[PDB]
């Protein structure tokens, strides 16, 4: 449920083969509180994508997958009915806690 | 001789103490968790700090380095000529002198005579079971609860990436913040055994000091002017590129010869105001405090020489001993 | 000179009385479970602590250390000289003095006699089965209950991990096959806000336990078997030796971590004769339970004098509002 | 030899890679802001490359690394086990000692060699850019910089600095004195264009000493004139010779320093001393 | 059985032969009251993943074994639906009961 | 038989020599009730194992024998069927039995 | 098979004089074993009590205790695995239990 691509996404700027490897949104992702710091780490995690995309072609592997826009939409309704702090920073640590795997990134 | 120093410094745009990646390319500032009143109720925040063991180091490199130039600087272990923080590691039985000479471990007073590395930062030695407690005790290099009241978060942290296959891209984190520390040195046992601190020859209280008596003025000396080398900048790690920007901001020292209470940290927002009576009426009491003020007024009653840098500080605690 | 005090203190960034760890590379600071209400049923939470002992050993040094200054600070056991936290071994009979002397292990009240710490702190003697209950004693150290319930988690400790360096004349780390002594060396480090009641029954000080009253005819009288000077400089010594307890000069790791101390609030009341033990800071409502104790024992007939730091206490109260800790020791020993 | 050196200078174009959080004085209440600046490690590259640069010249120079004579200064990397001289010849990574008498890049900017575990402490200490609060305030560019040269160590390893052949304490040195001064001559020099794309330096305040001293206080505070000046004043009492030399700025009164008109003369002076 | 593996990548970071000695997050990870605090401690246990990649064979020892992407799935449909303190406890200890185990790693 | 070697490890925890007198993780493992109660005394025994590794060498006696991770996997699901007390208390008892007994600690 | 006097030896040393250890809690419950479970709870807490007698057999001038070897427990434990009918059960109980009360000759 709209969960693995966004953590495609996390990964794919932390996992190996690749040059860019910013530890600093993935780890302000898990420790967030409130919903105007999430939604400001969340957008600069995913201001990186153009660079990721510029480099994919420099090794020959298939190119990162940005998540869908209608994926980026439905977290502003899945987070703006969230007040509880509690639930909140479940899905702000699930987010980051599916970054760390052992798939493969592009052959 | 003992002495209380404390106060507020500026550490603008340093990396002190960081965590270290090790293997990994990620470099961080140790974090530790503090507690703030705010407003409704307390609440804990996590911040960058300097660990007391790394300024406990850096003033020990300090009193090595002005007690080199002392002609008495023979009196050292060879570890502490070259800055090795151990002071007698598991396994050895022997010491290292500077000049060359092995120095037995069987006897404090012996140690205590033949070098000076264990008299002033206290040593321990666990195959023959010998121990010294150190006689300078520093505290941590937190945020002042004043600057983290009005900061209200945003991390007080930014990280910054440096280049160089062997050609790897790694991020370290870089802090700033008027921070408070404080330190104590309780310099009236050195050169003076733990097991035998009084000799009671005539039926009265004497001190046992072991070692010529220049010699211990020239130890005291040297290690008051280490504090020279830790409000200029000489304090933390990666000194090589980071060099962080120091200015001291608020000073208060006291000084005594007989045993007085530990100043209040400089962390708290209202230290002054504690120290002002914690001063006043220790004085009161009885006990010789001598009151050194550098940009800070406490107020009248009290005989604080105002002053205006660290050297000057030094100086009068030297010239007083 | 029955006198109890207990307050609230702002312990930041300590590492007192760790757990020892058997010396490997991972060391953490005491804990225990309290008790908390959270106003939905009573819950246990295990937190960092600072145990009695520890701060009764604190208190012996602080006692020793302004005991010597004093000119009756001969009488002193030689291993007390050099802060040895021992009293008396399992098995020896004879203790040894400051100048040298030795010190038999029967009739306990030449021992309190030529013995200042064994007679304000007590001692043990397994051989003769010589004892003395202590005249000081402390209590835990434990974070308060509105702020242990207000964080809602918020663990506290942090664990810090900081190793040494070892490098040889030719300036190499080594490996493990040439030990060079490396250790990793992670050590805990907490904070918090915290209360304490130590409480000293320093009235029976110089007296033998054994006939605390003597009856010359049909009267009682104490048995001050030392000099009453002697008794004073006792009473005065254990009195200033909680100006370094109050400061920063308690725990353990203080050559490392020394905690960022202050003292937010406290109370004491010293009184003259045997008094109600004055209840715990830890409680949140503790002032209002010592708004209740200290107005109306005064009714009773007990001659309560309280000083407070930081807490207001009502008005119709006596109370002498010190502003620090030290002159508080002054206004205690004004009364000798 | 101990020199410290802090100052201003007005920078245009600046070549980070990097702002940085900064406390400004905001006497009503401390505030934090994100300010460009030039990290130290840059700082310390192009002094590195500039002492490259006036070390080659030196007849002296032929004990550089092939990496310092291309400017690439990373040093020693993980898994080398030796090095290239500049002629070509190898040199054993296991002693200090033994680097130092054919490296001179290994020996002012210190190195550290993972594999055999080999460490030397950087003489060269450099802290960033940053621009004044002075400036800063009429913003809400100027900056700030400051500089260490701990060449006092130069040629002289770690592991023993000093000999002791009679109970006298001796500076161990593994070089040809000769050699040791024209690579300390080389460090000084290496300054040169440190201080020269269109920053022009506005003030500067250095000092030198032969004994150690307390770092000087950084060029980024308002007030760092009178604090280096009370600096001075004071610690000239303790017992230490300092040399003093400034560029448009004066300390006041009753305090000897050169006024120097130019960065290339303050070299000068400050290398005849030695 | 889903937390074997999952549990030789925990006791990576508690043994020899790695030197990581982070007894914290163990500790944090089988002391779990809530079911946030057994995700921030996994979390934290699967954050030092990098670290110990290239490490291993710079110390001769073979790649550490990262728990595959699909127990993760596992991991959270399980947290999810256990909200009970009972259950919930129980989970975490036996998540690292053998963090302590003698693992024969790195021959 | 998969009960020997885990009390083995257990009487390490109190015997002459190895000076750790460890009597309220067997008090646990021994008075435990429910499942919970079980493995947490199990999990409070096994971190102690480094403790006891250390300690083996600083004394000249053989390693300890730490439990292979087979027993432990095999005990955790021989746990997960007993819904009642009775037949866990058997269990509890035979495992902190053999922790007083005249074992070969240091020959 | 012979382990039923090993572990009465160090039974009673439970109840003798010259040791000031009266726990006749642990004994009585032993020979009161009804179930397998509290039988072994039983021997369990016998066995508790085996580091005070002995570190004070030495603290009197007396031989240490003779523990029960890891066989005799082996012992123990596969004769009550193999053994669900109390009938058995009680005899086996008393034989053990009756070895706490004789004239051992512990301190010479």
């Amino acid at each position: 449920g709209w969960i693995r691509n966004i953590g495609r996404y996390l990964s794919y700027l932390v996992d190996d083969t690749f040059e860019e490897y910013a530890y600093d949104v993935v780890d302000g992702i898990a420790k967030a509180r409130t919903q105007e710091e999430l939604l400001e780490g969340v957008y600069k995690a995913l201001r990186l994508a153009p660079k990721l995309k510029k480099k994919a072609e420099s090794k020959g592997c298939p190119p990162p997958r940005i998540p869908s826009p209608e994926d980026i939409e439905a977290l502003e309704e899945k987070v703006e009915q969230l007040s509880n702090p509690k639930d909140l920073r479940k899905l702000a640590v699930s987010l980051a806690l599916w970054a760390f795997a052992s798939w493969n990134n592009c052959p | 001789m003992y002495v209380r120093i404390s106060g507020r410094i500026r550490l603008n745009a340093h990396s002190l103490n960081a965590q270290g990646g090790g293997g990994t390319n990620y470099i961080e500032i140790t974090k530790t968790k503090v507690t703030v009143r705010t407003e409704n109720g307390w609440t804990v925040v996590e911040v960058p700090a300097i660990t007391g063991n790394m300024l406990k180091h850096w003033h020990f490199v300090g009193f090595v380095d002005y007690f080199k130039t002392t002609p008495y600087g023979v009196n050292l272990t060879e570890r502490a000529l070259r800055y090795n923080g151990t002071r007698f590691g598991q396994g050895e039985t022997t010491a290292t002198k500077a000049n060359g000479a092995t120095v037995q471990l069987n006897d404090e007073a012996t140690i205590i005579k033949e070098l000076a590395d264990a008299d002033v930062h206290g040593f321990l030695a666990p195959k023959t079971g010998r121990r010294r407690v150190s006689l300078v005790k520093a505290s941590f290099i937190l945020p002042t609860e004043d600057f983290i009241k009005e900061v209200e978060g945003e991390r007080l942290i930014t990280a910054i990436k440096h280049n160089r296959t062997a050609q790897m891209l790694f991020s370290r984190e870089y802090a700033t913040g008027l921070y408070g520390f404080s330190i104590v040195l309780d310099l009236g046992l050195v050169g003076i055994p733990q097991g035998l601190p009084v000799k009671f020859e005539e039926n009265q209280p004497r001190p046992n000091i072991v070692i010529d008596p220049n010699e211990r003025k020239a130890r005291i000396e040297s290690a008051l002017k280490a504090l020279i080398p830790m409000l200029s900048g000489y304090i933390g790690a990666n000194l090589a590129r980071s060099f962080p920007v120091f200015k001291v901001e608020e000073l208060v020292a006291i000084a005594s010869e007989g045993p007085i209470p530990a100043l209040v940290h400089g962390f708290y927002e209202d230290y002054i105001e504690a120290n002002r009576s914690i001063i006043k009426n220790a004085r009161a009491l009885g006990f010789n405090i001598e009151v050194f003020t550098y940009n800070v007024d406490l107020g009248e009653d009290i005989e604080a020489t105002k002053v205006s840098s660290v050297e000057e500080l030094v100086a009068n605690l030297v010239k007083m001993v």
